[PDB]
């Protein structure tokens, strides 16, 4: 009986005194937890071992008795130190003892506290605990409670107050409760033997512990190892978790604004784009407009103006990389698509259902296709509506969906297709042996002007922060040129959605020296590079 | 099947989704799946040898190599090494075979020394040292290329890929210069040699570039190997 | 799956009759060579897996197509039967 | 004023406001909770009332669902439907809407239940926001079971208030009333209303 | 806290065929191809307490 208030006095003497060097760690690290309603403490294992071991003895003998004495210890320095109600704080722990392959793990281990690694793979709902507790007498109308602790209970039979074999009952109008979650660990895929699957465990956190990691992270693990029931005499193992490890600046935007008022900025983009490939000037001057954009327009009678651009190109492989690796979201495919839903969608089957191919999940981003000649069947009909009104819809099997398509595709190959598309141009070649030794060497060297990751970000920041207008002089040379070429072509076609797709490429052009106005300078060069041809 | 494939040698005799499980396995070294909320990986790590039957009864010789497989373009540019084998007709060729069937025929008959002397005359090396051999170069023999023929071999590619475009034929590409590398340094482990030599880049070279030209159509055929005599025979 | 035995297993050191052969699906056409390939057959599903003899000898009957013999054709085009399933059969 | 995703354990016996989307409905069904009995010596009317979980915010012993057949006093009784009263249940299910999910990640959503004049106000893919006390129920386990008390305990939403949301319908006032009738006379409202 | 001995080269064989209700009790040896298996748990080994693995 005694023993129970030595330990919880020892440890509340261990929290009152520690100092290292002149602060008191853990006095101020209690009281900072708890004005940010922050009710936990994290202990170090080592300063506890250089306090006094025989503590640290008992508390590696018995974790499961000996960490909930610890936590009301916790409680009782809290209220001091903030009061002339406070829950029950939750003990926190880091280590640095040897990591136990998580393969290795066996019957040796119950009840030990074990250090461990490996990579989330799933994550359950919350749930809900009970930690206080209140209980009805059936027969005489009594009432008493409980408390619950979460470490390895049922509701008791001592009927007070005959009264009875099984009288109880919850008053869940008068409790208290926690949360809780299960979440699974994989060993590391680099821990395996050959030509096995890899091996996994289930454990439990609740609490501050709980919602802080999320699947596919990979993740370092201290908790109780032990077993609980679910053959002869044969039980299942587990974990209980006790701790877990795992926009722009101001000098951020000088370099680019910096970069904005260069007097050459269009002429050091292109030159940074795809740097190995032989000329092909106009091809990186479009990939360039591609990657910036229009600007997205909505009208007092509910119509909607699109900001993407499209283009194609008839060496041609590596530029749908290199936008790939430049572009803030990026998904490269060819024709015929990951699965049976091809490009655009499909419905597949037993109950019906859809899903959608490579244009639904490059919403909000850039798509590119590496052989658009490959395309199926559905798709050819389907992209259609997947690039004029930038959705899908499907009216079938009872399915009645419309998908979002909001996206800039960029496409190569080797027919009316084409007039879907802004810009279209043919990939040139050139043939010095110079560029073939230079390309040798940087192989051999494997084998034995802006960045990508600046680029990106400037990209970025332009495409959050400016969206710029026509002025007046543009729309007047635009209208001009619109009505001289139609009138040429006809002495001897030009549509409105050609130069509404002109309107976007003089926008984007606009876009790079963040100028708020739209000028005859952009124009010109808009027209200029509209010779697809 | 992959997964009991790792670090060792996957076959295939015969051939949509395994398809796809095929791209996404050239494609890369390890594999990927995800399940009702379920995320995990693998690794594939291995050598694939693969057979196929061309396109029907019969391979067409006047065709390239796309015409006579049911195969997108990227399996053929992401393999080392393609060949195209077929019975052609001789007397003597035919003899010869029959000779040798029927002898082995007799001599596997159920009806030590036979032992001793049938193995040997079976083949020059007793399979068992070579097998230990080969897990022994395998365990302990990581070859290097050496620095100084390099810039033969960059010429030679450069030279390799103007020709090809000059008669009109798809280029060569750096998988194939990486393939000649990795097949140089195979060469350098079978005879357990650290170093990589002049001639095991010559017989790369020869292997790959004749590969290269039994997919191509009759008359680029004929003008590449009129070209590539100083590669394909002499070096 | 119900293992038990099918036909070809009955006749392991003994001769299978096929009668109307032209008439079977292709999808079990191909099960049939891939038994007569290896003289073996494989069973893995459910968590069960096993491996079993079938050293057993085929004899087939077909019909032509159309009903009558073409003198015109080839064996080959005369009957609706694949040519690695052809290949293996040592009489016709 | 929560969500499905964050409705979280300290709220539990608070009242709430959620939103989200309907995903199932169940079938209606009634439900008892008092009867009238006619003795038939005496001419008495005799009377009994019936309690479940989810019938009251307050907690109370389980009723056993039993019709009494026979007095106090021996007398034979007989049920008077008609006299009795009964009411109607249905269970839904609420889901967090989709523009909210994060990551891919499995959405998350809660059951309500919902009684007498709020029954099939709502169909499957309605956006919704509900009000209503949050509670618990059931042992949890506690009650001796083979899980070694690990599963938690059950929860749900007592439907108290639902309010619909527009993601189509408009009422008038009078000003609009005036304003349509006052528009029409004009000489040419078909050219304008086209034309706009 | 306990050693194992395990025995070698039990002098007479026994496929799945010929074991009879005579062999109960007896030690054998056998052969066969593994065609399924399970995961390691814990099993209580004594009925304070102690483990030993099982499969
Ligand atoms: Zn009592």
């Amino acid at each position: 009986d005694d023993d129970n208030t030595e330990i919880i006095k020892s440890f509340k003497n261990f929290i009152l005194e520690f100092r290292l060097d002149s602060q008191f760690i853990y006095r101020d690290q209690l009281r900072n937890n708890i004005l940010v309603k922050n009710y936990s403490l994290t202990v170090n294992m080592e300063h506890l071992i250089g306090y006094n071991e025989d503590i640290y003895k008992k508390l590696s003998d018995e974790p499961s008795d000996i960490i909930p004495l610890f936590e009301t210890a916790i409680t009782q320095v809290a209220k001091r130190i903030s009061i002339l109600s406070l829950p029950t704080f939750q003990l926190i722990l880091n280590s640095n003892a040897n990591q136990i392959p998580l393969r290795d793990l066996d019957s040796e281990h119950v009840s030990k506290i074990v250090r461990l690694s490996g990579i989330i793979i799933s994550t359950s709902v919350l749930s809900s605990r009970a930690t206080y507790l209140s209980i009805m007498c059936r027969n005489c109308r009594h009432t008493t409670s409980i408390t619950i602790n979460n470490f390895n209970v049922s509701l008791p039979r001592s009927c007070l107050s005959n009264c009875g074999p099984d009288p109880y009952i919850i008053i869940h109008e008068s409790s208290k409760f926690i949360d809780q979650q299960f979440l699974k660990l994989q060993e590391i895929p680099e821990l395996v033997p050959v030509g096995e699957m890899p091996r996994n465990l289930t454990m439990t956190c609740d609490r501050y512990l709980t919602n802080k990691v999320i699947p596919g992270t990979r993740v370092t693990i201290v908790g109780i190892y032990s077993i609980y029931n679910s053959g002869v005499a044969i039980r299942t193992p587990y974990i209980k978790i006790l701790g877990i490890q795992s926009m722009f600046t101001e000098e951020e935007e000088e370099e680019f604004l910096q970069l904005s008022r260069n007097p050459k900025l269009y002429e050091i983009l292109t030159n940074s784009i795809a740097p190995s490939i032989f000329g092909n000037e106009d091809i990186k001057k479009a990939i360039v407009c591609l990657l910036m954009g229009g600007s997205k327009k909505i009208l007092p009678d509910g119509m909607r103006l699109r900001g993407d651009i499209n283009v194609l190109l008839l060496a041609k492989s590596q530029l749908l990389k290199f936008v790939e690796k430049v572009s803030p979201i990026a998904v490269y495919t060819s024709g015929k698509g990951s699965s049976a839903a091809g490009l655009t969608a499909s419905v597949q089957r037993r109950e019906f259902y859809l899903e959608g191919g490579a244009m639904v999940l490059a919403d909000g981003g850039v798509v590119c296709i590496d052989e658009f000649d490959k395309m199926r069947d559905e798709d050819r009909v389907a992209i259609h509506e997947a690039m004029e009104q930038q959705t899908i819809s499907i009216a079938k099997a009872g399915i009645t969906t419309v998908l979002n398509s909001r996206t800039s595709v960029l496409a190569a190959a080797n027919t009316t297709i084409l007039s879907r598309f802004d810009m279209i141009f043919i990939v040139k070649d050139d043939h010095n042996e110079e560029r073939d030794i230079s390309i040798a060497n940087h192989v051999i060297n494997i084998h034995t002007e802006i960045s990508i990751e600046k680029m990106k970000r400037y990209i970025t920041y332009c495409r959050l922060k400016c969206a710029p207008r026509l002025s007046p002089q543009a729309a007047e040379k635009l209208s001009s040129n619109f009505v001289t070429i139609r009138k040429q072509l006809l002495i001897n076609p030009i549509t409105i959605r050609q130069l509404e797709a002109i309107i976007r490429i003089t926008e984007s052009l606009a876009k790079l020296e963040l100028s708020p106005i739209a000028q005859e300078r952009h124009v010109d060069e808009a027209i200029r590079l509209f010779q697809a041809s | 099947a992959l997964v009991l494939a790792d670090k060792g040698v996957c076959l295939i005799d015969e051939f949509d989704q395994d398809r796809t499980s095929i791209h996404e396995a050239m494609e890369q070294q390890s594999i990927s799946i995800s399940k009702a909320g379920i995320v995990t990986t693998l690794q594939a790590r291995c050598s694939i040898i693969a057979a196929a039957n061309p396109n029907g009864g019969r391979y067409n010789s006047t065709l390239p190599l796309a015409q006579n497989v049911s195969l997108t373009e990227p399996i053929l540019s992401r393999f080392d090494i393609l060949c195209v084998v077929r019975d052609l007709v001789d007397e003597e060729a035919d003899e010869r075979l029959a000779t040798f069937v029927v002898d082995s025929h007799v001599r596997s008959h159920p009806e030590l020394q036979r032992q001793r002397k049938k193995e040997e005359e079976i083949s020059p090396i007793p399979q068992e040292l070579l097998m230990k051999y080969i897990h022994y170069a395998r365990t302990k023999i990581y070859p290097k290329l050496h620095q100084m023929d390099m810039d033969k071999v960059s010429r030679v590619y450069a030279d390799l890929r103007r020709e090809s475009i000059s008669t009109g034929s798809f280029p060569i590409t750096v998988r194939h210069l990486e393939s000649i590398l990795r097949i140089a340094e195979s060469f350098a482990k079978m005879r357990l040699s650290e170093f990589v030599s002049s001639y095991d880049l010559d017989r790369a070279i020869k292997v790959v570039v004749d590969s290269f030209v039994d997919a191509q159509k009759v008359s680029v055929r004929r003008q590449l190997r009129r070209s590539f005599a100083i590669y394909t025979l002499g070096h | 799956v119900v293992i038990e035995a099918g036909a070809l297993m009955l006749a392991d050191n003994g001769i299978c009759c096929i009668d109307e052969f032209d008439k079977m699906d292709i999808s079990d056409q191909v099960a049939i060579h891939e038994a007569m390939e290896q003289q073996t057959i494989s069973i893995a599903k459910a968590g069960i897996h096993a491996t079993l003899n079938a050293r057993t000898s085929i004899l087939a009957a077909a019909n032509p197509v159309g009903g009558r013999y073409n003198r015109k054709l080839s064996l080959r085009g005369n009957l609706n039967m694949t040519a690695p399933i052809m290949s293996r059969f040592d009489l016709f | 004023a929560l969500s499905p995703r964050t409705l979280t354990a300290q709220h539990l016996n608070k009242l709430v406001s959620v939103e989200g989307i309907v995903t199932k409905t169940s079938l209606v069904r009634p439900k008892l909770i008092r009867s009238v009995h006619y003795a038939a010596k005496t001419g008495r009317f005799h009377y009994r009332d019936y309690t479940d979980a989810t019938t009251t915010l307050t907690t109370r012993i389980p009723t056993p669902a039993i019709y009494p057949t026979e007095d106090t006093e021996g007398n034979k009784l007989t049920t008077e439907y008609g006299y009795s009263t009964f009411i109607d249940h249905q269970r839904i299910t609420v889901q967090e809407m989709p523009e909210m999910a994060p990551a891919g990640q499995l959405p998350r959503s809660i059951d309500v239940i919902l009684d007498d004049d709020l029954v099939d106000k709502t169909k499957p893919g309605d956006r919704v926001n509900v009000v209503g006390v949050f509670k618990s129920l059931g042992a949890g386990g506690m009650n001796q079971s083979n899980s070694n008390t690990l599963i938690g305990f059950k929860t749900l939403i007592l439907g108290n208030t639902v309010y619909p949301l527009h993601a189509a319908r408009q009422m008038l006032t009078d000003f609009d009333i005036r304003n349509i009738n006052k528009l029409s006379k004009k000489k040419d409202i078909f050219d304008i209303l086209s034309q706009s | 806290s306990e050693i194992h001995v395990r025995i070698s080269d039990f002098p007479t064989i026994y496929s799945l065929r010929e074991l009879r209700e005579s062999n109960l009790s007896s030690l054998v040896r056998v052969t066969g191809v593994v065609t399924r298996r399970t995961g390691v748990f814990p099993q209580l080994k004594y009925v304070k307490t102690v483990y030993r693995n099982y499969q």
